[PDB]
C-alpha cells in the first residue's frame, strides 16, 4: 500500500571545465518526475535525488562522496558527471557495493572493468570516434593514415584504441606526432614525410594553432584530408588569437574540406520514446526549467544522457523490483542490478541505449565536412550493426578524394 | 590530560609490499612519540596518534580515511600518505575538513602544486629535489654540454621536465634529449653518435642494466664519459640478455647515484637531544625483527614537526576542533610553515610545503656505491668528499 523512497546520490558539475549539471540537473528532475508518475515501471517505489556541486572538482567531489555515502539515507546508486569525477567514484565504490551510472564521462580510461567494476555511463568514450574513423577509410579506401595529437591523456588513449582498431581493419599508421602546446615540428613533418590523410586530436585553442601551421606549411589542398573533432565551437577557425600570425582568409582556406566526427546526442528523427516525448518536446520541456537561455547553460546537449540515465536505472530497477534493503556491506542486489543495467535497451531522448562489456553507451556518430567555410552534414555512422546512412553532400577538388600517396 | 589526536595513514599489511615502509617507520614513530611524551613537552595534552591501513589501495585507502573522520576521534592533522595515487587522492581533499597533511614518505612531484595540494606538506624531498644537486655538480666538474637518457613513464618523465626549467638561465646546454619505452639501445646509439659524454639517467632499475649493456655495446664508458643515474636501487641491483656481468661492470664503472639522504651525516645534537648517530641505534634496538626503510629519519622528524605545530598553535590560540574550524586549520599550517629546527635528517624547513634537505651523491667502485658528496638544498651548496670520487683519466671528463 505505501511506496518504498529509493535513493540516487548525484554529483553536478555546475562550475568548472564542464559545467554541465546547469541543465543536467534539471534533466534528471524531469526525469525523476516521469518515471515516477509511470505506474508500469516502478510501481511500489518511488525515486528521489540527493545531489551536491562537484564543481567539476575531484577533491570537492571527495567531501560529497563522503557526505553521500556517510549519511542517511543508503543510496542505491551514484550518479557522477565528469570524467575526473567519475574517475574517483567508480573506483572508490567497490568498498560500498554501489554501481556508479554517469551522464557526462567521455574519458576511454574508464572503460576499465577491472578498475572500475560497477561503472556504466549514457555518454559515450571518445573511442567511439574510432569506428566511424576506420569505416570511412575504408569507404575512401586508405590504408595509410598519420596521427598528431596534442599531449593530452584523452587524445593518448583515443590513439591507442585506433591502433588497435585500424590493424583489424587492415589499415596501418604511418606517422604518430605529439606537442604538449606548439604543433611547428610535428606539421613540419607531417609535410617531409609527404602525409596525406591525417587524423588530428586536440583541443580548439591548439586546432587554430595547427591550422595557422597548416596554414604556413601548403598542408592543405586537394591532396589532403584532416579528421578532427566535432565539437568546436561554430566558426572555431575565424576566432581571433593574438598568438597566430595567421588570418581569417588564409584559416578558412586551410579549415576547408575537413572531416569531423561527433556523437549524436539527440534523436535527429521525430519518432516518440519511451518517455512518449519527441527530441524536439524534451528540448522545449528543458528551456522552461532553465533560469537562463540554452545557449549559456552548460551541458545542454550532454542533457538527453542525464534524463536517459534515469530511464536506464528505473528500467533496471524496474527488472529487479527488495531495494529497501540494500547495504554497502552487500553484493547481492548490486549484482543483480549490474546484470539489468548490463542488458539495458530501450528508446530515450538521445536514441537507443545500449552499452558496451565495458558499461560505456553505443550510440550513432554525425559524419561532417567543411564546404564553403560551413559544416555540411555528409552522414552517419551506427557502430554496432555497422550501418552507414549516406547523403551525397561531401564535397572534393577534382571530384574525388585524394589519396593516402604519391599517385 | 586531553588527546591531540592525529590521522596515520599509511600502508600496515604484510600482504601489500608497501606495507614495508609504514611497517619499518614506527619503531621510529614509537620513539618520537615516547620522548615527547615523557618531557611532557605538549603538557597538559598528548599526542594521540591513530593508525589506518590505505593498504596503498586508492578505494581501501579513501574508506580509511572516510572510517576515521566517521568513527575515529577528532583529528587535527593528517600523518601520512606513502603510496603516490592514494596520497593525492586524500591530500586534494584536505581542505573538506580543514585538515593540514604531513607526509614522509610520498615523494612524486605533482603534490608540490599548491593550487591543487595547499594543506599538503613532506619532511621527505621530492624526486625533482635530485635536479638542483645535479646542477651543482654540473658546475663544480665544468660540464656545459649534457644528454638526457629518460624511459617513457611518468614517474621518470616527471624528472626530466622538472630539468628544462632548473638548467634554464644556466649556462648548461641539452645538446640531446632522448626517450625509450622498453629497450634503450637506439637512444644510447643517438647519444653516441651526437657525441655525447655527460649523461643525465632517469630510468628504473630493470632498465638501469639494460642502459648499461647498451654503453659497454656502443663503447660509452671510461675515462670520456659521465653517467649521472638514480641511486635508490637496491643493493647488488645488477646481479639479480647479451652482456657479461664483467662487461655490465665495466660500464657501469664510476656511474654518479643522487637520491635523498636518509640521515644527517653531521654529529651534532639535534632536538631531541640526541645526534642522528645516537638516533640511528636506538631506531635498530627498537626495531628488532622488523626490516629497516630509509623513510624512518623522516618520519621521526615528522612527529617532531606535528609536536612543534601544535605548540605553536596552543602559543596563537593562547595569545587571543570539528573539522568545521576553518581559522584553526589555517593555524596549523601558518604553524607549520614557521618550521625551523635541526633534525635526525639534518635541517628540517619547508619551501611552500616542499622540504628543503639533504640530496646524496655516490660512485660505483667495482663491487658497490659508495658515499662521494652531499647537497645542502636550504644554502644551495655542494660538498663533494676529498679521496673518494675517482675518474679513469687525469682529469674528469670533458664535455664535448
Ligand atoms: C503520446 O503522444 C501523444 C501526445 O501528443 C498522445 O496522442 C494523443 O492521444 C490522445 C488520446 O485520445 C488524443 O486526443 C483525443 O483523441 C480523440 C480525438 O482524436 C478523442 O476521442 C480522445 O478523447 C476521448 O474522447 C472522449 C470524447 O467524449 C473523451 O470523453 C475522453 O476524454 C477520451 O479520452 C482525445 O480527446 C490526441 O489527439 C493524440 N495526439 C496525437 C498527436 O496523436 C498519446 O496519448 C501519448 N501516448 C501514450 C501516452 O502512450
Ligand atoms: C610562510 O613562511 C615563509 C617563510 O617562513 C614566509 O615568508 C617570509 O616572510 C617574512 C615576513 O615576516 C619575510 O621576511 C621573508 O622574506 C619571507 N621569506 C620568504 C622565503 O619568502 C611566508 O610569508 C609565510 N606565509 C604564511 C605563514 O602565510
Ligand atoms: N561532453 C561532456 C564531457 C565532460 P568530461 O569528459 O568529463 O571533461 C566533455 C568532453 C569533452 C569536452 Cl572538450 C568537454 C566536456
Ligand atoms: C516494468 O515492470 C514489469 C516487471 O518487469 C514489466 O511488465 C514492465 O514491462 C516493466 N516496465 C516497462 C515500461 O517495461
Amino acid at each position: 500500500s505505501e511506496r518504498r523512497a529509493v535513493y540516487i546520490g548525484a554529483l553536478f558539475p555546475m562550475s568548472g571545465g564542464w559545467p554541465g549539471g546547469q541543465a543536467c540537473q534539471p534533466a534528471v528532475e524531469m526525469a525523476l518526475e516521469d518515471v515516477n508518475s509511470r505506474r508500469d515501471i516502478l510501481p511500489d517505489y518511488e525515486l528521489k535525488l540527493i545531489h551536491h556541486d562537484s564543481k567539476c572538482d575531484p577533491g570537492q567531489a571527495t567531501k560529497y562522496l563522503y557526505e553521500l555515502l556517510y549519511n542517511d539515507p543508503i543510496k542505491i546508486i551514484l550518479m557522477p558527471g565528469c570524467s575526473s569525477v567519475s574517475t574517483l567514484v567508480a573506483e572508490a565504490a567497490r568498498m560500498w557495493n554501489l554501481i556508479v551510472l554517469s551522464y557526462g564521462s567521455s574519458s576511454p580510461a574508464l572503460s576499465n572493468r577491472q578498475r572500475f567494476p560497477t561503472f556504466f555511463r549514457t555518454h559515450p568514450s571518445a573511442t567511439l570516434h574510432n569506428p566511424t574513423r576506420v569505416k570511412l577509410f575504408e569507404k575512401w579506401g586508405w590504408k595509410k593514415i598519420a596521427t598528431i595529437q596534442q599531449t593530452t591523456e584523452v587524445f593518448t588513449s583515443t590513439l591507442d584504441d585506433l591502433e588497435e582498431r585500424v590493424k583489424e581493419a587492415g589499415i596501418e599508421i604511418t606517422f604518430r606526432q605529439s606537442f604538449f602546446s606548439d604543433p611547428a615540428v610535428p606539421v613540419k613533418n607531417l609535410k617531409r614525410q609527404d602525409a596525406r590523410i591525417i587524423v588530428g586530436l586536440f583541443y580548439e585553442t591548439e586546432a587554430r594553432k595547427v591550422f595557422c601551421e597548416v596554414y604556413k606549411e601548403r598542408l592543405f589542398g586537394k591532396k589532403y584530408v584532416w579528421f578532427l573533432i566535432g565539437w568546436y565551437a561554430d566558426n572555431w577557425f575565424k576566432i581571433y588569437d593574438p598568438s597566430i600570425n595567421c588570418t581569417v582568409d588564409e584559416m578558412t582556406e586551410a579549415v576547408e574540406g575537413h572531416i569531423t566526427t561527433e556523437i549524436v546526442m539527440l534523436n535527429p528523427a521525430n519518432t516518440r520514446s519511451i518517455s512518449n516525448m519527441t527530441s524536439q518536446e524534451f528540448v522545449e520541456k528543458l528551456t522552461k526549467r532553465l533560469k537562463r537561455h540554452p545557449e549559456e547553460t552548460g551541458g545542454f546537449q550532454e542533457a538527453p544522457l542525464a534524463y536517459d540515465a534515469i530511464w536506464a536505472l528505473a528500467l533496471a530497477l524496474n527488472k529487479t523490483s527488495r531495494l529497501e534493503d540494500f547495504n554497502y556491506n552487500n553484493q547481492t542486489i548490486t549484482d543483480q542490478i549490474y546484470r539489468a543495467m548490463n542488458s539495458s535497451s530501450f528508446e530515450g531522448v538521445s536514441g537507443h541505449v545500449v552499452f558496451d562489456a565495458s558499461g560505456s553507451r553505443m550510440a550513432w556518430t554525425l559524419i561532417e565536412q567543411l564546404q564553403g567555410g560551413s559544416y555540411k552534414k555528409i552522414g552517419y555512422y551506427d557502430s554496432t550493426k555497422d550501418d552507414l546512412s549516406w547523403s551525397k553532400t561531401d564535397k572534393w577538388i577534382g571530384g574525388s578524394p585524394p589519396a593516402d600517396d604519391y599517385k | 590530560s586531553p588527546p591531540l589526536s592525529i590521522m596515520g595513514l599509511m600502508p600496515l599489511t604484510k600482504e601489500v609490499a608497501k606495507g614495508s615502509i609504514g611497517r619499518g617507520v614506527l619503531p621510529a614513530v614509537e620513539l618520537a612519540i615516547e620522548q615527547i611524551r615523557n618531557e611532557s613537552l605538549l603538557r597538559p595534552y598528548f599526542l594521540d596518534l591513530r593508525l589506518y591501513d590505505t593498504e596503498c589501495d586508492n578505494a581501501k585507502g579513501l574508506k580509511a580515511f572516510y572510517d576515521a573522520i566517521k568513527y575515529g576521534p577528532n583529528h587535527l592533522m593528517v600523518f601520512g600518505g606513502v603510496c603516490p595515487s592514494v596520497t593525492s587522492i586524500i591530500a586534494e581533499s584536505l581542505q573538506g575538513w580543514n585538515l593540514v597533511q604531513l607526509s614522509f614518505a610520498a615523494t612524486t612531484p605533482v603534490l608540490a602544486d599548491k593550487k591543487k595540494y595547499p594543506y599538503f606538506f613532506r619532511t621527505v624531498p621530492s624526486d625533482n629535489a635530485v635536479n638542483p644537486a645535479i646542477l651543482k655538480l654540473l658546475k663544480h666538474y665544468q660540464w656545459k654540454r649534457v644528454g638526457t637518457l629518460t624511459q617513457d613513464v611518468q614517474r621518470f618523465s616527471e624528472v626530466r621536465n622538472d630539468l628544462t626549467g632548473v638548467l634554464y638561465g644556466e649556462d648548461i646546454e641539452i645538446s640531446d634529449t632522448e626517450s625509450f619505452s622498453n629497450d634503450p639501445c637506439t637512444s644510447v646509439k643517438k647519444l653516441k653518435g651526437n657525441d655525447v659524454r655527460i649523461i643525465l639517467g632517469q630510468f628504473d632499475q630493470n632498465m638501469a642494466a639494460k642502459v648499461f649493456c647498451c654503453a659497454y655495446e656502443e663503447n660509452m664508458y671510461g675515462s670520456k664519459y659521465q653517467w649521472i643515474i638514480p641511486g635508490w636501487y637496491e643493493p647488488s641491483w645488477w646481479e639479480q640478455s647479451r652482456c657479461l656481468r664483467k662487461n655490465l661492470l665495466a660500464a657501469m664503472e664510476g656511474y654518479i647515484g643522487v637520491d635523498f639522504e636518509p640521515l644527517s651525516s653531521k654529529q651534532i645534537k639535534t632536538i631531541s637531544g640526541k645526534t642522528p648517530q645516537q638516533y640511528e641505534r636506538e631506531y635498530n634496538n627498537k626495531r628488532s625483527g622488523v626490516g629497516p626503510s630509509k623513510f624512518h629519519g623522516y618520519a621521526y622528524d615528522g612527529i617532531w614537526v606535528i609536536a612543534k605545530t601544535l605548540q605553536r598553535a596552543m602559543e596563537t590560540l593562547h595569545a587571543s576542533f570539528n573539522y568545521t574550524d576553518h581559522t584553526l586549520g589555517r593555524i596549523i599550517l601558518n604553524a607549520m610553515n614557521e618550521t625551523n629546527f635541526f633534525g635526525v635528517t639534518g635541517q628540517v624547513v619547508f619551501r611552500n610545503g616542499e622540504r628543503m634537505g639533504t640530496i646524496k651523491f655516490t660512485q660505483f667502485q667495482d663491487s658497490r656505491e659508495v658515499k662521494v658528496g652531499e647537497y645542502n638544498a636550504v644554502a644551495d651548496t655542494l660538498e663533494i668528499i676529498n679521496d673518494t670520487i675517482r675518474f679513469q683519466g687525469s682529469e674528469p671528463p670533458k664535455d664535448d
